[PDB]
């Protein structure tokens, strides 16, 4: 109970068998797999009280499990389908509901790997009219044209990650909402004082970590293979 | 315990006001009850739980909840909402003597106290070019909300609150953009009800 799960992130095509693994060090009899989806909370898939005992939870269809040791509880998607896209959480419990959750597995099931695509990223510079009116300066990052919706955006000032002054959209929007495999777009803002933006020594970078294909995946297109990768964009401060 | 109900997938509270997130249970025998929090990007953290001891249970950070059998409730409260309380909260219940079952969850949105709003629409230019730009609607108070686009080639984000620690300063903003030829920032937020004194530079 350092509960650990693997993998942390995975993208897969439909029709594949996918395995998630939970391990614990405390040897608790009771282990559990849950899935989390927006608006639905954490729904129980399967759970186990010993190496000989498996019990269905509310959403066990499409999944199987194995309790191959006191320490280990494996989850399988038998034949992955897109609606199994979710954050998956394993947990253990003691005899009195003391639960320990693993840190999560973000899994995306896609129908067609040919649609995977890394983002293009651009930084938009603060407006002069903002600087004049407020003595503050807002940078905007735009990540566009990506698929699946499986990214992490962060901001980096003079080489270090910042949280203050940042807001990132909580979910990406669909570029073409009437398509089931629309590409996505995400924006973020970083606001600093005008004085800090005005210093040409200051360097600002938006970093987007994209999750896509692995070295193992086949790629038959001319365009770049859309592998997991970092895409950034940058601007320097400007005396003006 | 058969079930647990949280009402409202998204709820608001004024910065500085009492936080109250509601949870009710269905279980003839009193159950053990739990409130977990989830920060964006993260897993689950226990705030507090009822385990048939104290009826007023006190948790991390000023959180408390009172188990009320006669009204089958375990509402989570904190005396004053901070911007850092923005998170999703889950109430949970023991069931069948072998598991915890989860509520559907409620996201808490904290409306910053904006004493001096300065609503404005600004145009921002791409740092390379490729002479692209975006429009930034910013510095309106929480009586404004931003409506989604009704032109499919114009994209408009939800409002988003940033907290500049360097100046102890919070502000709302939404971003709009398009590749359309006749797109102008003057028109970008025409489908939203904006303040009558929105600044449009210049």
């Amino acid at each position: 109970a350092d509960v650990t799960q693997t993998p942390r992130n995975r993208i897969t095509k439909t029709g594949k068998r996918i395995m998630l693994e939970c391990s614990q060090t405390k040897g608790h009899d009771r282990m559990y797999w849950y899935r989390q989806d927006p608006g639905l909370g954490l729904r129980l898939i399967y759970y186990s009280f010993d190496v000989k005992d498996i019990n269905k939870g509310e959403i066990s269809d499409g999944y199987s499990v194995s309790r191959q040791a006191q320490a280990k509880f494996s989850l399988s998607l038998e034949s992955a389908i897109p609606n199994q896209t979710a954050l998956y959480f394993c947990a253990t419990s003691d005899e009195s509901y003391g639960y320990t959750f693993g840190s999560g597995t973000r899994l995306t099931v896609v129908e067609d790997l040919n649609k995977v695509s890394p983002p293009e990223v651009a930084v938009f510079e603060p407006s002069e009219a903002e600087i004049s009116h407020t003595q503050k300066a807002t940078l905007v990052c735009l990540a566009t044209g990506f698929y699946p919706d499986h990214v992490e955006l962060s901001w980096w000032v003079n080489g270090k990650e910042v949280h203050s002054g940042v807001c990132t959209d909580p979910q990406p929007l669909k570029e073409q909402p009437a398509l089931n495999d629309s590409r996505y777009s995400l924006s973020s803002r970083l606001r600093v004082s005008a004085t800090f933006w005005q210093n040409p020594r200051n360097h600002f970078r938006c970093q987007v970590q994209f999750y896509g294909l692995s070295e193992n995946d086949e790629w038959t297109q001319d365009r770049a293979k859309p592998v997991t990768q970092i895409v950034s964009a940058e601007a320097w401060g400007r005396a003006d | 315990a058969q079930s647990v109900t949280q009402l409202g997938s998204h709820v608001s509270v004024s910065e500085g006001a009492l936080v109250l997130l509601r949870c009710n249970y269905s279980s003839s025998v009193p159950p053990y009850l739990f409130w977990y929090v989830q920060y964006p990007n993260q897993g689950l953290q226990l705030l507090l739980k009822y385990t048939s001891a104290a009826t007023l249970v006190k948790g991390i950070n000023g959180f408390e909840a009172e188990f009320k059998k006669s009204e089958t409730s375990f509402h989570l409260t904190k005396p004053s909402a901070h911007m850092s309380d923005a998170a999703e909260y889950f109430c949970a219940v023991s069931e069948q003597d072998d598991k915890i079952i989860f509520g559907k969850g409620t996201r808490l949105h904290i409306l910053p106290n904006i004493q001096n709003p300065d609503p404005a629409v600004y145009q921002l230019r791409d740092s390379k070019s490729s002479d692209k730009s975006v429009c930034l609607f910013t510095d309106f108070d929480s009586q404004t909300n931003v409506s989604q686009s009704k032109d499919s080639d114009v994209y408009i984000t939800d409002k988003c609150v940033l907290d500049m620690r360097s100046m102890d300063f919070k502000s709302n903003s939404a971003v709009a953009w398009s590749n359309k030829s006749d797109f102008a920032c003057a028109n970008a937020f025409n489908n939203s009800i904006i303040p009558e004194d929105t600044f449009f530079p210049s």
